[PDB]
């Protein structure tokens, strides 16, 4: 059932949240923000999944079913993931503002489009899709250049997290298009199952990869 | 990736079987195309993670 | 592996659709379970080749 | 359709046959047998696929459809693959006799079982399954030990071909069990598609891997 999948997502996010919180208990003044950011990313996702598991935020409309908490979660957590990537890359305020702006357009577009019946939802998707390409450009270009100015360990971690992010985030728009929000070829169950998997990897997987590099970064 | 694919498959099978219990060929077809596309997407996800 | 999976998927979809054209839910279910198990096996094959 | 898949299998085998034949045109007296063996492996498979593509050898019985040419092909080509592996490993007559015997039991069992309606076909499968484990033991044990006495290049090629063989051959019994010969959960179309893929890899893929190592072996 959908509720079982939502609960599994919630449990997965909670386990991640607790792991990141504990892992950062004795973090230094320079690592602190990273652990706290990870806690926020999986923590908010955990709330969203619990809400959906309780059957709240389900929007069965225009003969399809979309989930408001999913998109609200994304709007709030993806910018924190970009913030984490930005911190590693060593961005200044201006640069942060640019990528957060692009990221926000992507997420707001997917949210609005998912709630809009009719072909107009594809225009909203398009807006998000273009903003996304701009975001990927920044992650692979300017931000990678910026990260290259830091330690070898930071550059390596940035690249690892950047690749996971670009590659997997690129999959979400296809699920949006093929799933309930779009042509609805994927059923709600299959749609939710794929997103639970992607979300856990992009947030919890992302986090454990960072945790696994912490010791090496301190040593260098 | 292997265990998950089987898990996803079981979930997809569950839908196909539930759809079949109605006797509506159209409902089964919907669940099946969803399962097929989903498994294909699952490969994309698995591959991306590995890379 | 990616292109082949899509090719296999198209073939499997072709069977599901042909089965659907009959209106027999049972026939569609047979084609769907076959497609699902087949895709799972296809992953096993792809993985073995890579390794 | 099934015929289209059989033709694709036939074309794939023919391309392989021609490539191996051409590649061995100027082979030395010590490499000769290897090229000729490869030609026989894909050559016989090509015939089997053409026969099936022409709609010959189709056995729709006991509410299932099995293909006699598939099993006849296997009975004749798998022992040549084992012979090729045996040549690389440097086996003597006795050792060759052992693995060819085991291999033959596996193939005859699958053939007989596929043609037998009723639960007795599972006993035949069992006979083949046990013989197969014995064959894998020889390939990974005694034969690998024997190969280790030859050049580094030969040992490496043996190991590469051995792994491809053990891993992929292990998949055929599951397709036999889940396919038409067994519980029939896989339709004839899906069954044939998977076997065409496996056959091309285990014969043509196998061959190109050998061809790709030829130059290195000559140089050492
Ligand atoms: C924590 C969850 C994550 C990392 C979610 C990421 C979501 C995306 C990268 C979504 C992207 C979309 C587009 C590029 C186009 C418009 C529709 C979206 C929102 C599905
Ligand atoms: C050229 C085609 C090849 C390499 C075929 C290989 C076939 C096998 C390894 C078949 C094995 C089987 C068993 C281990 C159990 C009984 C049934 C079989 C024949 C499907
Ligand atoms: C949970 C994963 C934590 C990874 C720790 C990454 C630490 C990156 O490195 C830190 O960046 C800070 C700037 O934001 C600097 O002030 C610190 O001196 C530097 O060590
Ligand atoms: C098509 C792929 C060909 C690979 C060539 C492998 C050659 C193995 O090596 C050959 O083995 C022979 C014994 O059978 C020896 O007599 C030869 O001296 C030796 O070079």
């Amino acid at each position: 059932g959908l509720t079982t999948l939502f609960w599994l997502g919630a449990i997965g996010m909670l386990v991640g949240t607790l792991a990141f919180a504990w892992a950062g208990r004795d973090a230094g003044s320079g690592e602190r923000r990273y652990y706290v950011t990870l806690v926020g990313i999986s923590g908010i996702a955990a709330v969203a999944y619990v809400v959906m598991a309780l059957g709240v935020g389900w929007v069965p409309v225009a003969e399809r079913t979309v989930f408001a908490p999913r998109y609200i979660d994304w709007i709030l957590t993806t910018p924190l993931i970009v913030y984490f990537l930005g911190l590693l890359a060593g961005l200044d305020s201006r640069e942060f503002g640019i990528v957060i702006t692009l990221n926000t357009v992507v997420m707001l577009a997917g949210f609005a489009g998912a709630m809009v019946p009719g072909i107009e939802r594809y225009a909203l998707f398009g807006m998000g899709a273009v903003a996304f390409l701009g975001l990927v450009y920044y992650l692979v270009g300017p931000m990678t250049e910026s990260a290259s100015q830091r330690s070898s360990g930071i550059k390596s971690l940035y690249v690892r997290l950047r690749n996971l992010t670009v590659i997997l985030w690129a999959i979400y728009p296809f699920i949006w298009l093929l799933g309930p929000p779009g042509v609805a070829l994927l059923t709600p169950t299959v749609d939710v199952a794929l997103i639970v998997y992607l979300d856990l990897v992009t947030k919890v997987g992302f986090g454990f990869i960072a945790l696994d590099a912490a010791a090496t970064l301190r040593a260098e | 990736v292997g265990a998950l694919t089987v898990l996803f498959g079981a979930i997809a099978y569950g839908e196909v079987t539930a759809a079949a219990a109605t006797g509506d060929a159209a409902a089964v077809q919907e669940a099946a195309v969803s399962a097929i596309l989903g498994l294909i997407i699952l490969l994309g996800i698995n591959l991306g993670l590995v890379a």
